[PDB]
């Protein structure tokens, strides 16, 4: 009703013809829809497995445990953990890139009064294309790996087999043959070097990475792939032009069918090749979210014995932050 | 030059109406038809020969008047579009126009006949807001963690998974910890259905 | 729409312009529509004046 | 003895199982009648298995659909148009309409190679799913089913295959003392190998990670260290 | 430029009107291609992960 006629009669009486391409356009984009949202609902109740969190903790009180630093971490500072439970780590990779969930309402709640015209989402938007805002908000599953997090650190250590956090890097490091008269002696050293590979992944985002370059990937990925898109209408397919307003208002509208019904054949040709590309990029999402799956219950809340599969090499175990469209993990 | 230039006809007569500002209304433009939101602006990129302005794509973005010489702006109508929230044991619907405040709705768009209420997404339409509140699973899922049910309509934020909580010690008091141990158990056999096979179809030219 | 029974008598019918309730109500040709988010496109603002520019 | 085992790698004591022996086949069996009629009211399962046959006859519907589409033509009816015409200007009128079914045939083929590709991925998950847990069952925690998982059986079903994931799941819990790890000699520790160290009248005990039975320490429920920690419990008095 | 117009100016110019097809057409066709690479180059990484070979 927007995209290949906006708001011209004379073009929607026509579309009645291919009603059923845009039901089954509706109906294949609902599903995606649906699909990404039982990801998203998977995901958000694999973090919640077993977890178990004590009414007495409070991070802001006691934040530090064997000399090991990890506010960074940890986020929502207290029991009234109910605002803003960003981190320090994912208030620093949602300040990298600002395409996320948020920036999108606040484009489109900007888009309101005309006082920029250099933003592509206005015209996007007015041309039927908008990018709704996922089922859970980023607030919620960072405070969900927060609270993974926390809970896998403090007693009632949930992730971690009930054993302390100190104890468990104690026993990984056993498995991969070491001998144990050295790991009780080197406790500090092994403390601050935890700590410096910390603090080095935390600030290693000022030049380029690879975590940031898949980030900005997708998201320019997607922004070529609207853009791309809205860039079809432009195209004169074999017509005297591009433009309806010019077509309606230069013809007598008894042979402007033939054109009109051009243009049309070719939007929805467009549309049909994009909503193709869509079940492809949707599926290997999908599968893309399948590997999280398996990777996070298998290297997060344990660690299966697979050799070479979470990080690569002598893995030690994983931590788990939230990211923009997707996860960060820390393989030590 | 169809739909542009200087000498045309006068069959249809029409004086020369004023431009009229921030107002999503039809124009002419001496050919360039079209309808958008003009808006005032100085510029200086004018020139004598230079009266028009476009964009990459060839749309009007910007104009000089002929003999006003003031410049505006062409900016783009809206033509959003509105979502809706119906139940089955209902009988009224939870209009919402997404990212839209509805203060301009009321003024421009359309007027205040049902109780409004401004939320984050935009404005809502036919309920009230109980975001204290928290419901597990809602049948409807209008975005960003925020949910309506029926009732009559609401608007409370959607929680769909939450972590117990243990009114015990984290402190390491004493030298031991606090920690709970099962003392009794039951076998619960849950099930998942996994799609193997497909039904296989043909189709003949 | 028209809605038929077992003698071909029309028994209810949906303006469809009404309002919401009606165009969801006959998109989905059903006279009570199940609990769902309907989408409903086609929503825009129409000119209050007309401007004209001569010379 | 399979689920007799499967039990102890989940943190539990072996003197309360032997014990509840008869109390585990009923728990058993009732859980599996739970299983047989829990079809009666909606179940996942049942909305995934009606889910699949709907979108297929949803799907050969809107294709069977696509014949009566004018798609700029006169009419949609192949007799129609061919009664109507002379046979001699319908060429134009036959060729969109063939054009538009043959464009419905290539969308409603590649939405078909789709489904082809998401069917054989989910057959190989349920490939890896019975060769991990129901012939054996794999070290992965939290794989087949959801929590302390013990085995699982497998059933035909259409379109697809059908398991009964039994998992353990505790009904009542206590609050105890507990310390993960201990010294117990001159810079000699020990730690538990599933489980927890408590504290009952001035001797420490071993216990389960799942059931709260004491047992007295032994090296079959224990780790031997050579050196501990200093954040320990110094328990000295020992054997 | 080659396979729907060999080497016909009469067929190139028409050809401007679906430029968009065909620059979609090639920026997936690399962009397949380059993920071909990264799968082979992934391949050989993990081929050579700890290896360790004596002179
Ligand atoms: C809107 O802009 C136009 C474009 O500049 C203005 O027209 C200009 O008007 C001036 C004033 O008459 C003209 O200058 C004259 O030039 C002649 C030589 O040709 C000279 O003999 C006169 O004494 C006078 O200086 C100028 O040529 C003319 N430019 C054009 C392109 O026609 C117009 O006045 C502006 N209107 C308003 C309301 O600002
Ligand atoms: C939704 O309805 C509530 C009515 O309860 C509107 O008021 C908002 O109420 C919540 C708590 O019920 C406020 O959150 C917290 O309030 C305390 C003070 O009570 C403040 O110290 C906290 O920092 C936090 O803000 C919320 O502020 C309050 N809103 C305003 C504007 O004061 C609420 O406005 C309704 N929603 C919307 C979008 O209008
Ligand atoms: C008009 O058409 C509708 C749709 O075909 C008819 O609804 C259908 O009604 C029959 C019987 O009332 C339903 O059959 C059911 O079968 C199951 C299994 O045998 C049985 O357990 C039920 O008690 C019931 O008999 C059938 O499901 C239902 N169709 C749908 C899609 O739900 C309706 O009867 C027709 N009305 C007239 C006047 O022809
Ligand atoms: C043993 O536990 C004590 C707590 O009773 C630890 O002491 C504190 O550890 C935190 C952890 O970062 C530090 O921030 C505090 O400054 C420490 N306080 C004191 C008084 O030392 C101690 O570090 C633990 N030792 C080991 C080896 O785990
Ligand atoms: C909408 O965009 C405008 C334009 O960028 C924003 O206005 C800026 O606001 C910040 C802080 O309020 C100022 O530092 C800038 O100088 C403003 N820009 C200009 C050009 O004046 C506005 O904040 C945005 N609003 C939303 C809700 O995103
Ligand atoms: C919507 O209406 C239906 C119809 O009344 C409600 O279903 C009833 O629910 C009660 C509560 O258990 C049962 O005792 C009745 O037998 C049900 N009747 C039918 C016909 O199913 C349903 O609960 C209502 N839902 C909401 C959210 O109000
Ligand atoms: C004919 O043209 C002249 C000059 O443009 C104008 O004054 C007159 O009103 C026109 N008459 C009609 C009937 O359009
Ligand atoms: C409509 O909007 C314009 C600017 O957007 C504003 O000046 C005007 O007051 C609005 N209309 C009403 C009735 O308030
Ligand atoms: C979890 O959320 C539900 C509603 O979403 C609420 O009823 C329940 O009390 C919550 N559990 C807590 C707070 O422990
Ligand atoms: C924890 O809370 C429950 C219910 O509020 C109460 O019965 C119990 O005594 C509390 N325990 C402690 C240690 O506060
Ligand atoms: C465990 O609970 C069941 C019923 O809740 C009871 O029959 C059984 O005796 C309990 N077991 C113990 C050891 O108390």
């Amino acid at each position: 009703s927007l995209f290949v006629c906006s708001n011209y009669a004379a073009c929607h009486d026509l579309l009645s013809e291919y009603g059923t391409f845009c039901d089954n356009i509706n109906s294949i984009l609902d599903e995606v829809n649906g699909l990404l949202d039982t990801t998203q609902l998977h995901v958000a109740d694999t973090l919640m497995q077993g977890v178990t969190l004590s009414s007495n903790l409070n991070t802001n009180l006691h934040f530090d445990v064997d000399n090991i630093n990890f506010k960074s971490l940890v986020g929502c500072l207290g029991p009234h953990c109910g605002s803003s439970s960003r981190s320090f780590f994912e208030d620093l990779l949602f300040d990298k890139v600002k395409l996320s969930d948020v920036g999108f309402v606040e484009a489109y709640n900007n888009c309101t009064g005309g006082s920029e015209i250099r933003d592509l989402l206005c015209v996007q938007s007015f041309n039927g294309i908008k990018v709704l805002p996922p089922i859970l908000s980023e607030s919620q599953i960072s405070g969900y790996t927060t609270a993974a997090t926390v809970a896998a650190m403090f007693p009632p250590w949930s992730a971690a087999a009930g054993i302390p956090f100190s104890l468990n890097v104690q026993y990984r490091i056993n498995g991969l043959g070491v001998t144990m008269d050295v790991l009780n002696k080197n406790q500090k050293l092994i403390a601050t070097a935890f700590n410096n590979a910390l603090l080095s992944i935390q600030n290693g985002f000022s030049a380029t990475n690879s975590a940031l370059a898949k980030i900005q990937s997708v998201v320019n990925s997607n922004a070529q792939a609207l853009n791309s898109l809205l860039q079809q209408l432009f195209n004169k397919f074999g017509a005297i032009s591009s433009s309806l307003q010019e077509i309606l208002s230069r013809l007598d509208a008894l042979e402007a069918q033939v054109q009109i019904d051009r243009l049309i054949n070719g939007r929805l040709t467009a549309l049909n090749a994009y909503v193709s590309q869509q079940l492809s990029d949707i599926s290997l999402v999908k599968l893309g979210a399948a590997l999280a799956m398996e990777k996070v219950n298998e290297c997060v809340k344990s660690q299966s014995p697979r050799i070479n599969f979470c990080g690569n090499g002598n893995h030690i175990l994983s931590l788990v932050q939230n990211a923009p469209y997707g996860l960060l993990f820390m393989h030590f | 030059g169809i739909n542009s230039g200087t000498t045309c006809s006068n069959d249809l007569l029409q004086p020369n109406t004023e431009v009229f500002t921030d107002v999503c209304v039809d124009y002419d433009l001496y050919g360039i038809t079209g309808q958008g939101i003009f808006k005032e602006v100085s510029a200086v990129y004018y020139n004598s020969w230079q009266n028009l302005l476009y964009d990459f794509n060839g749309n009007i973005i910007g104009f000089k008047d002929f003999v006003t010489n003031k410049t505006y702006n062409i900016f783009p109508c809206y033509a959003g579009r509105v979502s809706a929230a119906f139940h089955q044991n209902a009988s009224s619907l939870a209009l919402l126009y997404r990212n839209l405040k509805c203060s301009y709705v009321l003024n421009n768009i359309s007027l205040a006949t049902q109780p409004y209420f401004d939320s984050y997404l935009g404005c809502v339409f036919n309920a009230d807001n109980l975001t204290d509140y928290s419901v597990s699973s809602c049948a409807l899922r209008m975005g960003s963690g925020f949910c309506v049910d029926y009732n009559s309509y609401r608007f409370v934020t959607f929680e769909p998974f939450n972590v117990s909580f243990v009114n015990d010690s984290i402190e390491s008091v004493g030298g031991l910890y606090e920690i709970k141990i099962p003392t009794n158990f039951t076998i619960v056999g849950q099930e998942e259905f996994i799609q193997t096979n497909s039904p296989k179809v043909t189709i003949d030219c | 729409l028209l809605k038929f029974d077992d003698r071909g008598v029309i028994t209810n019918a949906v303006d469809c312009s009404s309002s919401f309730f009606s165009e969801i109500q006959c998109k989905t040709k059903s006279l009570l529509p199940n609990t769902g988010v309907y989408d409903l496109s086609g929503f825009t603002v129409k000119p209050v004046a007309t401007v004209h520019r001569r010379i | 003895l399979n689920v007799q085992y499967r039990i102890n790698g989940l943190g539990v004591t072996m003197d309360v199982l032997n014990k509840n022996q008869k109390l585990i086949a009923t728990a058993f069996n009732n859980a599996l009648l739970s299983i047989q009629n829990g079809f009666s009211a909606t179940n996942s399962a049942l909305a995934k298995i009606q889910s699949v046959v709907n979108s297929n006859a949803q799907a050969l519907n809107s294709l069977l659909q696509q014949l009566f589409n004018k798609f700029g033509a006169i009419s949609s009816s192949l007799q129609e148009i061919l009664s109507r015409l002379d046979a001699l200007e319908a060429q134009v009128q036959i060729d969109r309409l063939i054009n538009g079914r043959l464009t419905a045939l290539n969308a409603y083929v590649s939405q078909q190679l789709s489904d082809i590709s998401l069917v054989k991925l989910g057959a190989a998950l349920a490939m890896e799913k019975v060769n991990e847990c129901v012939k054996s069952q794999s070290p992965r925690i939290n794989f087949c089913g959801n929590g302390n998982h013990i085995l699982s059986l497998v059933q035909n079903a259409p379109y697809g295959l059908l398991f009964m994931h039994f998992s353990y799941k505790p009904i009542s819990f206590k609050t105890v003392l507990v310390s993960p790890g201990l010294c117990i000699s001159g810079d000699v520790g020990i730690a538990p190998k599933q489980g927890y160290f408590i504290k009952h009248n001035d001797h420490w005990m071993f216990t389960g990670s799942s059931y709260y039975y004491p047992e007295p320490i032994s090296d079959k429920n224990v780790v031997f260290m050579n050196t501990c920690s200093v954040n320990f419990t110094k328990a000295p008095l020992v054997y």
